[PDB]
């Protein structure tokens, strides 16, 4: 019913930076909160970040709280994540997902409703 | 799992009755106490809003009527009182040998009155219209000396209607219908919000509605209860018919002093021939206007009925004739030449009478004397609506009228005033702290 | 525009509250009308103050929704209904809700007072 | 009931503050009376605002009690006295207390401003 | 003293705000004058409320200074200028600043509402 | 019995009764009232 | 005892001929004048 596609780079050096971006189609982008979830090549997946539908509020997992910036553009229907100081512990496939929050006047979620296929970021 | 959230500034309202304030962009209905209007009012269209209107329960009409009466009395208050005019008059007919329709209409009356000094009297000769003088040289009295005091209107204050805007006080809003073919009641689909109404001229007339607004597409027939013979029917035309009305006589006005700081103005002489006041209404335009009215009446009374128009059946001259004021003179036009027809499935001249003693607003006990106007009077007005009343196979309609509130309704039918209730509550997922 | 959102759904309409808030305040009879408008404004501000909402247009509280007042889904109330329809539905329970809000704020103020008493 | 707690002790009486708060606001001479009532209401609300108490009925402050104003025990003031007796006792020091409250709030606002300046 | 700091620099003048705040509120024409004074007071308090400043005299916000409105150094504005000169300089941009403050508060209230929604 | 100063002869004494005493008062004459006009919109009523 | 607050380093621009206090003074004096003469004896009969 919907499409969400990750764009991003590959191998970086430790201490550098990389911006990832996802494009959404098939649903109103501005009506849903968006999150980033990552899975290390040999581990399960974990939550990385959450942005509200308007984009004013952002939340991060502690392991990345001081480096990552999450931003969305509701006119372009895109979600961006700017990562800095990519560490070896940060190597993973990063998925964009629709869900994880609602703006007070909508039914609650606390789940990830739609998923993309994932950008693979290595160090 | 939901909690009450309090919202202030909710765009919700309820019907309310409040005091609206005049606004304007020397005149009887003008004052320095009336706030200037905005150079450009802001109208906010309300999409997907269907407000229910009722023009006959509108509290803006009573406010309009009361404020117009108040302005009227305020304008006449600082003027010359005519108490000394209630004297015995010795009168003869003016131009008693004249062949005309106006044979005996103007009487040449003589009276003593008084003057600046209380010990002396100044004999006065003046002309009065027959309708202002009642028999009691023959002895006559002014028609109003048996009913009320007469106050002279100030000659320096114009009676020309000036547009008056009504503006809601803060916390209230006025909803303007703007729908087409709106009969004055029920839901309106094109409702918009304004702070001030359009300018409404305080035009005073009976039987016919002059200088009003027009229907956008069709003649609109409005009645509180179309099946109740005790209610008036207000007809708003989509096109106007021009009425050119005049007092062709070249009247000369004279004045005398009647006390310290007081002067009395009266009708002195007629220059040239004495001519009858009258109105010019094009016959073809009027006939088409009534044809349109008849079609719209048939829509409510049946396609196969016969609609008849007839002259007013009786009552005071104010209701049996078309009363109006133009040029500073008060005309009472017969109109029997307009409302005389039966509808089954050159210009017209209406005789008019002029009166100087006017008893406006149906108030008995406060009379006003209209000073005569120097020269020849010609006025051109637009007839934009009609007032009709009705009495089987044939339905007969008559001019009716006389209740001034209905004239205000002819302009205020599209406005409603509401109170804003900015507080409201709604469930949300938000828990305090 | 003033009341431009009146026909808009509750969700979208809640984004323009400052337009109406600003418009609410902005002979002897006219002076009485102005005094009455001021008194009504102050009654609404006092009522918000009593509930602990004196400085907010969107004020969250601790009063639970009973669901008997209205059992509509949250998405139905905020995405499909207008504020006029909602007010028509809740007017029968408005005084109950206001009473609960006043009691809740009184309890909150006493609880904050006691927390502040702890040294 | 309005003023029903007037003869009740200060402790119990403090639980009904919203009744009086709501009742305070709820010819030319009558219009003057209404305007004066509004002005008095606003003077009290402005004074609470100056002290940083604009949204509360029970507002805690940073001004210490001198004990010279009244040296009664806290239980005597709240469990044995009424609000009228208390006002009769404190009216001689009310302007002093108000001045201290205004100065304390001015100092608090400057301190918060400086804390907000730190980045 | 009322307006005693009017000729004083902005920094020193900001320490006496309560004097003017208290003084602002403290025949038919006179009654109209009193009603108008009340309406103006309430318009200023409402405007502060819209910005989320209902209880403060010195209210910090989230609106950045553009520097096009005035590019003076902070020490020049607060230590060398008076409030009258400053108002003369900013009056051309006052409505822009007020619009930004209203929008910022609306965004803040929506953000707080969403943070409160998180359980 | 209420008085501002019961010992001051310049003050009135107001006495409030606990029971009322009924007073039936009348003008037994059957008076006929007549009226005349004295000016425009004015009339004078008098005992006829 | 009115309180006068001197304003140091304030240079207000004045114009006595554009002052609205003059019109208020004039209108109020006229109003008081008429109010004082209103409840008095009229001399209309003196014009003899
Ligand atoms: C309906 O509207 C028309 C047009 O606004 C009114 O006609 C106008 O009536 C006024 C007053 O009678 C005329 O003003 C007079 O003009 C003469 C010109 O010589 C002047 O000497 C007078 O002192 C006065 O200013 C005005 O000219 C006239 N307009 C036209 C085009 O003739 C009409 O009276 C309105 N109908 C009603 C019932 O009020
Ligand atoms: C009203 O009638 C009187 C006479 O009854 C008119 O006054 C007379 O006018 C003629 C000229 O037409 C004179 O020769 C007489 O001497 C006048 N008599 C008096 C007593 O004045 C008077 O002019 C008439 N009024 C008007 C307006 O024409
Ligand atoms: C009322 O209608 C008559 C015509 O029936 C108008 O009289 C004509 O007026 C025009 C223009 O002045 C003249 O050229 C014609 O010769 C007139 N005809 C006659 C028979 O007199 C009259 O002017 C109209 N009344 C008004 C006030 O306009
Ligand atoms: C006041 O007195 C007059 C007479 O001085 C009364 O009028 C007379 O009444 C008698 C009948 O009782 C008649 O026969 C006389 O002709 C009347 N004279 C006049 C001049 O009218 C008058 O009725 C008395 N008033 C009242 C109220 O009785
Ligand atoms: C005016 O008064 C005198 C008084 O002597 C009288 O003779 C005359 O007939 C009166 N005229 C009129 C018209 O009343
Ligand atoms: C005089 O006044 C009465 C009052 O009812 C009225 O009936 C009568 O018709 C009036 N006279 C004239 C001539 O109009
Ligand atoms: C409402 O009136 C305006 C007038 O300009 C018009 O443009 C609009 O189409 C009308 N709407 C409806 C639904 O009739
Ligand atoms: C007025 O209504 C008639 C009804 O037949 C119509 O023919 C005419 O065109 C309308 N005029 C306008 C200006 O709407
Ligand atoms: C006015 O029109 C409405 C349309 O719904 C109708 O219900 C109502 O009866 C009409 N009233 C009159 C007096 O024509
Ligand atoms: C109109 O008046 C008649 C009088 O008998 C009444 O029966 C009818 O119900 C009225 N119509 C309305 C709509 O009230
Ligand atoms: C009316 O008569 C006066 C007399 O001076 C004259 O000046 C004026 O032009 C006349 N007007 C008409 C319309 O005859
Ligand atoms: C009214 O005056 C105008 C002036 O041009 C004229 O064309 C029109 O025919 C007149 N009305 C009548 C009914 O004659
Ligand atoms: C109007 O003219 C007709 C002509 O028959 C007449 O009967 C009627 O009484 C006139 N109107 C008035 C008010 O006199
Ligand atoms: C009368 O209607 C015509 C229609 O074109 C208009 O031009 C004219 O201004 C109107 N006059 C008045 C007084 O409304
Ligand atoms: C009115 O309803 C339509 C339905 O799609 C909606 O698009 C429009 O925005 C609504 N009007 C307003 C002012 O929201
Ligand atoms: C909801 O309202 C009903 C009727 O007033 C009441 O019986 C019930 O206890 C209420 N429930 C809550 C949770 O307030
Ligand atoms: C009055 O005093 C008595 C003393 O025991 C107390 O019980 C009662 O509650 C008091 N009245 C009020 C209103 O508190
Ligand atoms: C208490 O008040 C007295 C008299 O005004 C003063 O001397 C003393 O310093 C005050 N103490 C405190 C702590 O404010
Ligand atoms: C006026 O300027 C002088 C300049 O030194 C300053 O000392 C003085 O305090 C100023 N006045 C005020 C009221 O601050
Ligand atoms: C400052 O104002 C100018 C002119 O209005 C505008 O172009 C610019 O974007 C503004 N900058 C900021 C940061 O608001
Ligand atoms: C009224 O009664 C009180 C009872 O204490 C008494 O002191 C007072 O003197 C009395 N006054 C009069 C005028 O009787
Ligand atoms: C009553 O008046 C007398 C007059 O001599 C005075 O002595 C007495 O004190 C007064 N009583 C009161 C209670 O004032
Ligand atoms: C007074 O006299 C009138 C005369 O018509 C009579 O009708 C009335 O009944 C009388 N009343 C008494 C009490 O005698």
């Amino acid at each position: 019913e919907v499409q969400l596609v990750e764009t991003g780079g590959g191998l970086v050096q430790p201490g550098g930076s990389l911006k990832l971006s996802c494009r959404a189609s098939g649903y109103t982008f501005s009506s849903f909160a968006m999150s980033w979830v990552r899975q290390a090549p040999g581990k399960g997946l974990e939550w990385v970040s959450l942005i509200n539908d308007r984009g004013g509020l952002t939340f991060y997992v502690d392991s990345v709280k001081g480096r990552f910036t999450i931003s969305r553009d509701n006119s372009k229907n895109t979600l961006s994540l700017q990562m800095h100081s990519l560490r070896d512990g940060d190597t993973a496939v990063y998925y964009c997902a629709t869900g994880g929050m609602s703006s007070a006047l909508q039914s609650s979620k606390y789940y990830f409703d739609f998923w993309g296929q994932g950008a693979l970021v290595t160090v | 799992n939901l909690w009450v959230t309090v919202y202030y500034g909710v765009p919700v309202w309820k019907d309310a009755e409040t005091t609206l304030f005049c606004a304007s962009d020397h005149n009887v209905w003008a004052t320095h106490a009336c706030v200037p209007t905005d150079p450009n009012p802001q109208e906010i269209h309300l999409e997907n809003v269907t407000e229910e209107f009722n023009m006959w329960k509108n509290n803006m009409v009573e406010q309009m009527h009361e404020d117009i009466i108040s302005l009227w009395d305020q304008s006449l208050k600082p003027c010359v009182k005519l108490t000394p005019l209630c004297v015995t008059l010795q009168c003869t007919n003016y131009a008693p040998k004249l062949r005309s329709m106006m044979r005996g209409e103007i009487k040449n009356c003589s009276f003593n009155m008084t003057t600046e000094l209380r010990d002396k009297k100044q004999k006065v000769y003046s002309l009065f219209y027959r309708l202002d003088v009642v028999q009691i040289n023959k002895e006559y009295r002014l028609i109003n000396c048996n009913t009320s005091a007469i106050t002279q209107a100030c000659p320096k204050v114009s009676f020309e209607p000036i547009p008056i805007h009504y503006c809601a006080p803060a916390g209230f809003a006025i909803l303007k219908c703007k729908d087409k073919k709106f009969n004055g009641t029920g839901p309106c689909q094109n409702v918009s919000t304004v702070q001030c109404t359009h300018g409404i001229k305080p035009v005073v007339s009976t039987q016919l509605l002059l200088n009003g607004s027009l229907a956008e597409e069709e003649v609109i027939i409005r009645s509180e209860n179309i099946t109740n013979n005790a209610k008036n029917i207000l007809v708003q035309l989509n096109t106007s018919v021009q009425i050119n009305c005049t007092r062709p006589s070249n009247n000369t006005v004279k004045s005398i002093r009647i006390g310290p700081g007081q002067a009395f103005y009266y009708f002195g002489d007629v220059l040239g021939h004495v001519r009858m006041a009258h109105c010019n209404i094009s016959k073809a335009t009027w006939n088409e206007t009534l044809g349109k009215v008849v079609k719209q009446l048939r829509k409510h009374f049946g396609n196969n009925t016969i609609i008849r128009f007839a002259q007013s059946s009786g009552g005071d001259l104010e209701v049996t004739t078309h009363s109006f004021n133009c040029g500073g003179e008060f005309f009472y036009c017969n109109t029997s030449g307009l409302f005389n027809s039966t509808w089954i499935s050159d210009s017209l001249i209406l005789p008019c009478w002029i009166k100087q003693i006017i008893n406006m607003w149906q108030r008995i006990g406060q009379a006003m004397y209209a000073p005569p106007i120097q020269g020849v009077i010609r006025c051109v007005s637009n007839i934009t609506g009609l007032i009709l009343t009705r009495d089987s196979t044939t339905e007969t309609f008559r001019p009716g009228g006389g209740d001034m509130r209905d004239n205000w309704r002819s302009e205020l039918y599209k406005y409603k005033v509401v109170k804003i209730e900015p507080l409201g509550v709604a469930p949300t997922r938000c828990k305090r702290r | 525009g003033f009341l431009g959102a009146a026909g808009s759904t509750m969700g979208a309409a809640s984004m323009t509250l400052t337009v109406q808030a600003r418009n609410l305040l902005s002979g002897i009879k006219q002076l009485q009308a102005r005094v009455l408008a001021v008194e009504h404004y102050l009654r609404d501000q006092q009522l918000l103050g009593i509930w602990g909402c004196s400085g907010k247009l969107i004020c969250c509280t601790n009063v639970p929704w009973n669901s008997s007042w209205s059992n509509r889904n949250l998405s139905e109330i905020w995405d499909n209904m207008t504020w006029l329809q909602w007010d028509k539905e809740i007017s029968n329970y408005t005084q109950i809700i206001y009473g609960l809000l006043e009691e809740s704020q009184n309890q909150q103020e006493k609880n904050e007072q006691d927390l502040l008493a702890l040294d």
